[PDB]
């Protein structure tokens, strides 16, 4: 019970109201394995998409709940969204958290899943920290309740207890769709324009491999891959269900930090959620020969289709078999600014 | 009630206070839970000074400074080179 | 080992320089030797305002020396090693105290310019001794002149919020070990400038550092017990300002706290051992 | 009294390195008490560890320094540092610093790069890097710069939209000198002991922010509303909101005295924290032959 009194006194600048949370250790195992993170608040809207200011959230792991029903970490969700009077709530409304120790993993959370659980729960001098004074006397079991989490079908534990007028005005709040809809269809729009760029690049060229990366290939490659077997290039667009782990937007945010590359890897036909957004280096003295070795090891991955994005406005597709199809990247800077504001600061 | 204590150290003078704070931290974690200073004093918690140096080639040999009432062991410092410095608070 | 340094006078003197040096035969004096670059006469010169912090840095820069004897042409004095001991008498314009006092300061004379300054008309060196005065006396005096300059400049700024009588009853009087002494009066203007810009940048610096170091340790008992301490209104505004000017303010904050940190150390810290009251001399050694 | 402490090697020093150890004569090296390892700074600053410049600061401050004057094969002579003797030190370090200031001298870890202070020793399994010698104002400025860099590079890494990583590495960046700017060596992680130093510093900071003399606030408000001083350039004619909101009270004098009392004591404690690392008082650094008589303060 430390991070709640940490962030409660901290975020008084950009947030009127602060909600406190638990996060179980099973619910973020598919987010980041091996306990690699240890945050940043940016709650986007449902139909009032735009852009909003960011707020920092502090947290801790490895410290156990008073409930022995599950044993996990500490988080907390700021709420600052409602204009003027905070009595209205935005329904069907995402609130993004960027839990991190060094920006890996995201945390999408709802206002219904938060507040329905919240209602379900309920010669001079030094001045004292005022808000910590009421948490020590509570120490009770009814303050924490189990909430069916909507993004991942699991339990997310909230903590709240009858503090004061900020949390007292919270439990009376109600009000009279499209917050998970917009980001996915926006990903499919940029994926369709990139696949259209690949279509027109294969059309204006002879529909032929230039083979930018060198591999040796067997003579039965037109047999063990069938004729025109682009069924993986076909269902590429459904397979990109993630984007901000995907390397495609990673090059656009990398414009603020010249010879850099990011690589997505998707398997040959559904071997699993392989990886998204790995790094090809040119800065350290491993050098361009090490970049070439990693690149040809990328190209010899005979069961994974790779997509290459550059920083300068160019896209590339790597067929397994060393074949490369060139492509453009040129997107409207409104979506660019929307992406870099969705992650961080312009 | 206050207390005077003594510290042997083989390290230098200026770096010794920061390790003394690390040692001394459980004594300061008990303060401020039960008291809060008004009339503002009391934020200082002890002060250290240098008494001098001695030779580490011959270590301190414990002897017996005895009163007639009971026994009382004592740390003997031989070849001490006395140098009183100034008070340094923590 | 002979640590005696003769200063060759250029011009012959007469009896007033004899009477003033034998009036001042106990007190100490800086060094570089030459007759011109001898005392604080290069920093108490009237061609500029005699500043404080440069005077302090020049005094800590060169070594210190005690005067022993004055002739018509020679000025016999002895400098200071941190190896061996020496003698020291007061012979000062204030006759304050040597109350067995285990620590001693050497401050530049802030009571009066000419109070220490033996002015000689035959040679325009206008030699001037630093004030020797014990350490809590020195800290109380520097406090009570720094706040005196802040209060004088704020009553010159606006005569509504400050007065002079209730601070003359309060900070014009120094008191220590049953002795009650009195002191009243642009070098302290520069000192209070440094002090005010330090305490002005101190909230931003402190709140930035505690937001940096606040949750490195994930559960420390000391960390919580020191972060419940500060003011609840001293912790609002960081991210409104940029990175560059903030870090420049951090840089000037750090160099100014370092300079004032050595300055609130009491300079060349002399140490006394046994003060004989019937003789007015003390046994001293540099520390 | 003795100063001559001979240190034997264990194997034949090769003749390629006797030339550069002839070149590094009169430099400073940190001691261990003999043996061969640790007589130098390689054991706590290696290539493996990110150079924190604080644990090696702990080792150089905690151990008595030593002058290296004579190197032979299989034997080299050292001389300790004991207070009361005025050692002759030659400024023989490739980032040059003239001692025109003739001030107090300071020793620091090799923050000006590994190559400038290292020497390879293929005789035994020991490598030697050297402590840096540099004047007091540059040393304390580089000290506060490396602490401010290891506290702010981490929070710039904490930024998700870290659009400017190179902002502090070029604004903080090099070192302040009138002769030239000399770029230093920068760690990325501060290490444990560096965060311990920032921990104690932030402890002093949050203790001292509880007491501010309220008259000084009025002075800086009045001077902002006077002409903007050249020292006031960092404000660029702006009153911060925080000093505007901590002046809701009036000007007193009773709390001012005890405020200033605890401020003197805590600034002397902060000075005792920042007078860390062994210090040299200089008498008459001779310019024409680059040697300085200095004794331990």
């Amino acid at each position: 019970m430390d991070v709640h009194i940490d962030n409660q006194v901290l975020s008084g600048l950009g947030t009127p109201l602060l909600v406190h949370l638990f996060v179980p250790d099973t619910v973020m195992a598919e987010l980041c394995p091996n306990r690699v993170p240890n945050a940043w608040c940016q709650t986007l809207f449902s139909d009032r998409t735009g852009l909003t200011r960011v707020c920092r959230v502090f947290a801790a792991r490895g410290m156990l709940p008073g409930r022995p029903s599950h044993r996990g970490t500490f988080t907390s969700v700021p709420v600052y969204c409602d204009e003027g009077l905070p009595e209205l709530y935005n329904p069907f409304h995402v609130a993004a958290l960027r839990f991190y120790d060094e920006l890996v993993g995201e945390l999408q959370i709802y206002y219904l899943s938060l507040f329905e659980g919240a209602k379900r729960a309920l010669l001079s001098r030094v001045p004292v920290s005022f808000s910590k004074t009421r948490r020590a006397i509570r120490e009770s079991r009814a303050l924490v309740r189990g909430i069916a989490h909507i993004f991942s079908p699991h339990a997310l534990y909230v903590v709240t207890y009858p503090e004061l007028s900020a949390q007292g005005r919270l439990h009376r709040m109600t009000a009279v769709l499209g917050a998970p809809e917009r980001e996915f269809r926006f990903l499919i729009s940029v994926a369709l324009r990139i696949s259209a760029s690949f279509r027109e690049k294969l059309a204006m060229q002879a529909w032929t491999a230039q083979q930018e990366i060198p591999v040796v290939i067997p003579t039965s490659y037109s047999r063990i891959y069938k004729n025109s077997d682009l069924i993986r290039e076909a269902f590429f667009t459904v397979q990109t269900r993630v984007s901000w782990e995907s390397c495609w937007v990673k090059a656009t945010i990398s414009n603020a930090p010249d010879a850099c590359l990011w690589i997505d890897s998707h398997p040959l036909y559904e071997e699993g959620a392989s990886a998204w957004g790995k790094v090809i280096d040119s800065r350290p003295p491993g050098g361009l020969v090490g970049a070439a070795s990693q690149l040809v090891a990328l190209g010899t991955d005979g069961h994974c289709v790779h997509l290459a994005t550059t920083s300068d406005g160019q896209a590339f597709l790597v067929l397994p078999g060393g074949f490369v199809i060139k492509g453009q990247l040129a997107l409207t800077p409104e979506e660019r600014g929307y992406i870099l504001a969705r992650h961080g600061i312009r | 009630g206050p207390r005077f204590t003594f510290f042997q150290s083989s390290r230098g003078h200026c770096q010794i206070m920061n390790i003394l704070r690390i040692y001394y931290s459980p004594s300061i974690m008990h303060r401020y839970a039960v008291v809060q200073p008004l009339h503002i004093e009391e934020l200082t918690f002890g002060a250290v000074a240098c008494l001098g140096t001695f030779s580490a080639t011959d270590g301190w040999r414990r002897s017996a400074f005895n009163y007639r009432g009971s026994s009382l062991p004592v740390v003997e410092i031989d070849s001490f080179y006395s140098n009183v410095s100034d008070w340094e608070v923590i | 080992m002979d640590l005696k340094v003769v200063v060759s006078l250029s011009s012959r003197l007469y009896t007033d320089e004899i009477a003033k040096m034998q009036q001042r035969i106990g007190c100490i004096l800086p060094l570089a030797q030459n007759v011109q670059g001898l005392g604080l006469g290069q920093v108490y010169s009237l061609e500029t305002v005699p500043d404080y912090v440069s005077m302090y840095n020049y005094l800590s820069d060169c070594t210190l020396a005690v005067l022993d004897e004055v002739s018509v042409d020679s000025l016999i004095l002895t400098k200071i090693v941190p190896g061996q001991t020496y003698a020291i008498k007061n012979k000062y314009q204030p006759f304050f105290q040597w109350h067995g006092t285990g620590s001693l300061s050497v401050m530049p004379p802030v009571f009066g310019r000419e109070h220490a300054t033996v002015k000689l008309e035959s040679n325009d060196v206008d030699i001037v001794f630093p004030m020797v005065l014990p350490t809590p006396i020195a800290e109380e005096v520097l406090q009570k002149i720094l706040l005196f300059n802040v209060y004088s400049r704020v009553v010159m700024q606006a005569p509504g919020n400050a007065d002079m009588l209730d601070v003359h009853m309060h900070l014009g009087s120094v008191s220590y070990l049953g002795h009650h002494y009195e002191l009243a009066l642009a070098l302290l203007d520069n000192l209070s400038l440094y002090f005010c810009i330090m305490v002005t940048l101190l909230p931003r610096a402190s709140m930035r550092l505690v937001r940096g170091l606040i949750r490195h340790e994930h559960h420390d008992l000391l960390n919580l017990f020191q972060e419940m301490v500060p003011d609840e209104i001293a912790r609002i505004d960081l991210d409104d300002l940029s990175v560059a000017d903030d870090l420049s303010r951090m840089r000037v904050m750090m160099t100014y706290l370092q300079s004032l940190a050595s300055l609130f150390n009491l300079g060349p810290r002399l140490a006394t051992a046994a003060y004989s009251q019937e003789t007015l001399t003390a046994t001293c050694w540099l520390r």
